[PDB]
């Protein structure tokens, strides 16, 4: 929690040395458009919130 | 009060433009001055006692300053020959507050070492990068005392930030018309006379910036910060003044830096250069004093972790590792620490391999903002992984306010989140405030108008919350933390502006490449000669001497040849010294390894040849000038043999008269009048060079770049091509072993050229090149000569050599990032290879290369004139070679570069049979992968015998091996050693071990990932202090627990703590929303909640008294979530 | 008959012409010229614009 | 920053909503939890005391 | 083809069309996947991604 | 692990048969469900079968 003489800060982060795997920045205006699709009335009415949205009829 | 009575100055010019000590200063003969001298021509210095007696009304006027306002630079110093503040003749620092002790009519005495040179060295005024007028004077303005009301500094600083508020929120939001509303309440609460109503509008204008902004306690209101500002005084080492000029800006700054930190608890300030901190510990051992103490102190935060702020393209790879090597050394033996932050603010470009070098030397964070000045395309990430070539990251930040030098405006503030272009993954930014090139720190206005931003944002939330306290390690810690998450940049960071910068000065250029090579050569030799000899001792005085001019010389200014004149004389001269400890080294080394004299009447056989090279090299010598000999080995000696038969390299006129036809046993050159016409490869029946095409054309092109002379080449500049058809063939030398044309073109009236094209005879098995060597006598203005190779071979992609490995660049324009490099910075050979043949261009001192589409060009000469007005006027030496390899780019070409670049040196001997037969020292195993270059080999660091006792030292001798792979495949290799081996370890660029590597007969085995730069080690045979606290580092926690952080601290000092004594998160990741006698211990609580989402979190804390210092040691909060 | 929209929440403080003598405003919710009040969705709508500038103070 | 937080939410909401599963619901709840507040779906978000620049009135 | 998202210019290249044959190639050595039915194609630093069937409605 | 099946959804803005969006590769999920045996063990050629659920059907 403190320097102690000992210690000179907290244990180390887990930085990976090589890089994983490349991730791209996400278009933003793509990103925007998906939205609406969660819950719109269009052609995904049966796989959106709107298929969740009645228990029973 | 400015008259004679109070304010009584002398004077002392310097004799000529020396810049004597504070010493042998002091004891001369001052003559007294007035306000209203003009005083010395350019770069010369002058001394001013002057005499200050506060009269009888100003001893208690609660602030007393001495402006001082010669329009140029000055350094403060006290009787005693301290130094103490920097002064700046534009009106940005020209007070200095008077100590408290002057309160009484007594007469104290101050000195005043005024520079006669502006911030910005002397161009006449207006451009500041014209080159430099030599009868500059300048005006000494005002040289009084003044008391200043600071309540009337506070309400400027206030009434500042409220306009620029008022500006600068959107117009549609309520934030700017209440600033302006404050604005207006407090213009018609101030009455001119009256000095009650200067309290009366601050605290009008608190309503707005909060109850107690002129206090540092404003940042311990423990709200979210998003913005951490930092100070930052960027000294440029030699960009318009000589190298001493540089000497003295560097105190006459952290002198600066040092007094604000004392008047402001919560400033904390980052400088670069470890070779700065060296000039300032050997030239004013006081003023490192108390730059150490301030380091110890916690601030004054020394990052970068190299020699120079160095440029990252030309120089080779060794350069960049000795750069690492010597900053950290340096940081680890003065200070206690060692930087984990790469700071590279005004870098032009970054190599490829770069985050491989800083993971490799323990920095694994990286800082820069060149990129922002990106003129075709703007760079897309704030915050990123820059990923090297072999897959190792770091972390980079640019701070969206797209300076260094930030003027802390508050629409710098506004633009730290405005122009974040990384803001789906982090929010935070760093604000690095001050004023850089050259100049000084940051200044008290910036300090004040922080705190009033950070007010704004406290009262009426619209501005991001701006921090001080904190550090750049802090910040990258919490930036470490969610990194999985961050874009990832692959390759090179380009920089799309200073392409010239790849041409400029090419003296400089080749004198870097030759002191890289022969500190290369001279390394390897001596550690040879140490091992085999225990007799004699190791240079390391002298190579340290060497290695730390040639990495001054690298500096992101001198090396890329945008200076003025005399900083190149500067560095002639550091060259030569150089060169003349090499010569020095290596008659050492020669005269113990075996003997090698001199050169005399040869004999082919009491001669051998210096190889330097680490794998078997079979080439042409040229002793007994008529004749010519093989020399052949593998060792660091090579045995000649002496070869004589039918002749190989003929050479044919043409019943053309002017042509000529040099035929090789692999190459058939037709060159035409000083152009190679055809170029046929005989061992792949191909032609080289396309039909009705010329090759190795001079071209020249109008440079005439926008603004920056030296630095910047501009697309546009591709269009006035124009070749120089003025060759006109014959006949230069006709030996049976080797055959060389001469051609003279003139480029212009007093501008010509001399160009030699040579082949040698072939040998087995080793591709044979066409050399070229031009004598240009260049007096041209604004031209840039350039040398054109059209090759036939058809490629989308070419490949070019960088600091330790290849990278790959496009040849087609097809988009802006593709027009944006139609220049780029290629170390020793750029390759244009299709699927089974390449033609390879390669070279021993230019950098800059351009191919697009079947057509290399070399940038040979640039004539730029803003900094320097005779840049590269002069004769110059230029060699280049065509290099045309069946197969696509292999290691034929990196040993051929290597080879181009490292021409052999013959040397006699007593007994040159042993020396040649006795097996190398280290090698490669021939069955090893030939990718592998073993770069390298170095005594290390620190061996009892080497050490000169900067850091402690390891018992025995040892050997430091760095090996690349260069051509970027998997490499499997073993390295054989005569050495008797006691063991052998992989260490990092610092020389620290990371694991044992089994060995067998000194024949230990290497594996290399693609691109990696593995390094081998052969050894041969008021204070507080913590206590303890409830939960320990690395506990678990729900995702939105609520708990809280308990320390316990004992005083182990001897003042007592103030009444307040709080924890108040100078630190990372926020985690906010919920006296004592030198004996006891008091516990200190905190409220906390864990993050929302699975991580591990560190927040930093620090106690601080109840006025804004903070003390004792430094506190962090460690936990898990789990989710 | 503002829709209780988040545009409405927002343009009722960009679209104010009066925020130099202050900032509050009135939004009159609901479905009028002949329409029914406010609907659950409306009340649901203002309660998470209100969230929103609870945690995020925009 | 307030609109790449929102952009940024709303695709954890998305990833995390499968159409069989009923309990996702609940997650993808507490995911937008950290964008509008621990309990929007009561009026009590309208008692945190903070200061109210828009009355929205039915 | 580029296999690592560092410009938009290459962000738009997530999913390409092979033939026959996908390489992945360092300088000595190289990994091929070869189909027979397939075109989409993805490399991304690594991790080279062969596209077997999509379900779409529309 | 090489060979891997993995499953995402696609979910396009408007074009469903045409279109397959850049955000689809957020929703990576491997299909884990295999089990392992022997289908030809001929002394030219060998060759293991595995099935794997990717869901109900
Ligand atoms: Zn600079």
């Amino acid at each position: 929690g403190g320097e102690t003489f000992d210690v000179k800060g907290p244990r180390p982060n887990d930085y990976p040395l090589r890089a994983p795997k490349p991730v791209g920045q996400l278009i933003s205006h793509i990103y925007k458009d998906r939205i609406a699709q969660f819950y719109n009335g269009g052609q995904y009415e049966h796989q959106n919130l709107r298929a969740m949205m009645k228990e029973d009829s | 009060v400015s008259g004679e009575p109070h304010v009584q100055l002398w004077v002392w010019h310097a004799p000529g433009q020396t810049r004597p000590s504070f010493e042998e200063a002091v004891s001369n003969q001052f003559v007294k001055t007035n306000v209203g001298e003009w005083f010395g021509p350019s770069w010369t210095t002058h001394w001013f006692r002057v005499v200050l007696t506060v009269p009888e009304h100003l001893q208690n006027k609660r602030l007393l300053e001495f402006h001082w306002d010669s329009n140029s630079e000055g350094l403060v110093w006290s009787e005693d020959g301290k130094p103490l503040q920097g002064l700046t003749g534009g009106g940005e620092r020209v007070e200095w507050i008077l100590p408290d002790s002057f309160r009484d009519g007594k007469e104290h005495t101050i000195y005043i070492e005024m520079a006669c040179n502006r911030m910005f060295g002397n161009a006449p005024g207006g451009d500041s990068i014209q080159p430099p007028d030599p009868n500059k004077y300048f005006r000494l303005d005002k040289a009084e005392i003044v008391a200043i009301d600071p309540d009337a500094r506070q309400l400027w600083i206030d009434i500042w930030i409220l306009q620029d508020a008022a500006r600068e929120f959107p117009g549609d939001s309520w934030e700017s018309h209440k600033a302006l509303q404050v604005c207006n309440e407090i213009i018609e609460a101030f009455e001119l006379g009256n000095r009650e109503s200067l309290k009366k509008c601050r605290k009008i204008a608190e309503q707005y910036l909060g109850p107690n902004v002129d206090s540092p306690n404003v940042y311990n209101s423990g709200k979210e910060p998003l913005v951490y500002a930092i100070g930052h005084c960027h000294i440029d080492s030699c960009w318009l003044w000589p190298f001493a000029e540089t000497k003295r800006k560097v105190v006459r700054s952290w002198s600066s830096q040092c007094d604000l930190m004392d008047r402001y608890p919560e400033l904390n300030f980052v400088c670069s250069q470890a070779q700065q901190y060296k000039w300032l510990k050997q030239l004013y051992p006081y003023a490192f004093e108390r730059v150490k103490k301030k380091v110890a102190e916690g601030r004054f935060h020394p990052i970068g972790g190299s020699w120079v702020e160095h440029d990252t393209n030309m120089p080779s790879g060794e350069s960049l590792v000795r750069q690492f090597l010597y900053g950290q050394r340096f940081y680890e033996s003065n200070f206690g620490k060692r930087c984990k932050t790469f700071w590279l603010p005004d870098t032009f470009g970054y190599s490829a391999q770069l985050p491989q070098l800083c993971r490799l030397a323990g920095m694994t964070r990286f800082l820069t903002q060149k990129l922002s000045w990106n003129n075709i395309n703007r760079f897309p990430h704030t915050t990123f992984n820059w990923v090297a070539l072999d897959g190792s990251q770091v972390i980079c930040h640019m701070p969206p306010s797209e300076t260094y030098t930030a003027e802390a405006h508050f629409g710098d503030v506004k633009r730290s989140m405005s122009q974040h272009k990384s803001l789906d993954q982090d929010n935070t930014s760093l604000l690095v405030f001050g004023k850089g090139d050259g100049g000084g720190g940051p200044t008290w206005v910036q300090i004040e108008k922080l705190r009033r931003c950070r007010g704004i944002s406290d009262t009426v939330g619209l501005l991001p919350r701006v921090h001080m306290g904190s550090s750049v390690d802090d910040f990258f810690d919490r930036l470490e933390r969610k990194a999985d998450t961050f874009v990832t940049w692959y390759g090179e960071l380009y920089f799309e502006l200073h392409r010239g910068t790849y041409t400029t000065q090419a003296k400089n250029k080749k004198n870097n490449r030759r002191a890289e090579a022969k500190l290369r050569d001279l390394e390897l030799l001596a550690t040879i000669a140490s091992v085999q000899d225990k007799s004699y001792k190791y240079p390391k005085e002298e190579f340290d001497a060497m290695w730390e001019n040639v990495l001054l010389c690298q500096f992101h200014d001198c090396l890329p040849g945008s200076s003025i004149e005399m900083a190149y004389r500067e560095s002639d001269q550091m060259y030569a010294d150089v060169f003349s400890t090499a010569e020095k080294i290596m008659k050492g080394v020669s005269q113990v390894l075996g003997l090698e004299p001199a050169l005399n009447h040869m004999s082919t056989t009491n001669t051998v040849a210096l190889n330097t090279l680490p794998w078997p090299r079979r080439e042409l010598v040229k002793i007994s000038e008529k004749e010519a000999a093989v020399a052949h080995g593998t060792g660091p000696f090579l045995k000649l043999q002496k070869l004589e038969t039918t002749k190989p390299l003929v050479t044919l006129r043409q019943v053309t008269k002017g042509a000529f036809v040099l035929e090789n046993s692999q190459l058939r050159v037709h060159v035409e009048k000083g152009v190679i016409t055809s170029l046929y490869d005989k061992q792949a029946n191909r032609e080289v060079i396309p039909k009705g095409q010329k090759a190795n054309q001079y071209v020249i092109f109008d440079d005439k770049p926008l603004y920056w002379q030296a630095w910047d080449v501009e697309v546009y500049h591709l269009d006035t091509r124009k070749e120089l058809p003025s060759g006109e063939t014959e006949v230069h030398e006709n030996t049976p072993h080797r055959v060389s044309v001469v051609t003279r073109t003139k480029v212009s009236d007093k501008s010509h050229i001399q160009t030699i094209i040579a082949l040698n005879g072939a040998v087995e098995g080793e591709q044979s090149w066409v050399e070229v060597q031009s004598k240009v006598d260049w007096h041209e203005t604004m031209k840039f000569l350039k040398v054109e190779f059209p090759v036939d071979v058809r490629n989308t992609e070419a490949s070019y050599e960088t600091a330790f490995g290849i990278v790959r660049r496009p040849t087609h324009y097809n988009t802006s990032w593709d027009m944006a490099k139609f220049e780029v910075c290629a170390h020793r050979w750029a390759d244009l290879s299709e699927y089974g043949y390449g033609v390879s261009i390669l070279n021993d001192s230019k950098y800059g290369f351009a191919t697009a589409g079947q057509t290399m060009r070399l940038s040979l000469l640039r004539s730029p004139k803003a900094p320097d007005a005779h840049a590269d006027m002069g004769t110059h030496h230029i060699r280049w070679a065509i290099l045309p390899h069946q197969g696509s780019l292999s290691h034929v070409t990196i040993r051929k570069a290597f080879e181009f670049n490292n021409p052999t040196k013959l040397y006699s001997s007593p007994d040159a049979a042993a020396l040649v037969a006795a097996p190398p020292p280290v090698w490669l195993t021939p069955d090893s992968s030939p990718a592998i270059v073993l770069d390298t080999v170095k005594r290390g660091e620190d061996d009892e015998d080497v050490s000169r006792g900067e850091l402690p030292a390891r018992k025995g001798q040892s050997v430091i091996l760095r090996m690349y792979d260069s051509l970027g495949g998997l490499a499997r290799g073993t390295v054989v050693t005569t050495w008797p081996l006691k063991k052998v370890c992989k260490v990092n660029l610092l020389e620290d071990d990371l694991e044992v590597v089994p060995w067998e007969n000194g024949r230990f085995t290497v594996e290399l990932r693609p691109f990696e730069v593995a390094s081998y080690r052969l050894v041969l045979a008021l204070e507080a202090t913590f206590v303890r606290d409830t939960v320990q580092d690395g506990t678990v926690l729900a995702p939105n627990h609520l708990f809280e952080q308990t320390w316990v601290l004992r005083n182990t000092g001897k003042v007592a703590w103030p009444a307040g004594c709080s924890v108040k998160f100078v630190g990372g990741d926020y985690m906010g929303r919920v006296a004592v006698q030198p004996g006891e211990e008091a516990p200190f609580t905190v409220l906390l909640r864990t993050p929302y989402r699975a991580c591990r979190v560190i927040s930093h804390w620090r106690l601080t008294t109840p006025k804004g210092t903070k003390f004792g040691h430094r506190l962090w909060c460690d936990v898990v979530v789990e989710k």
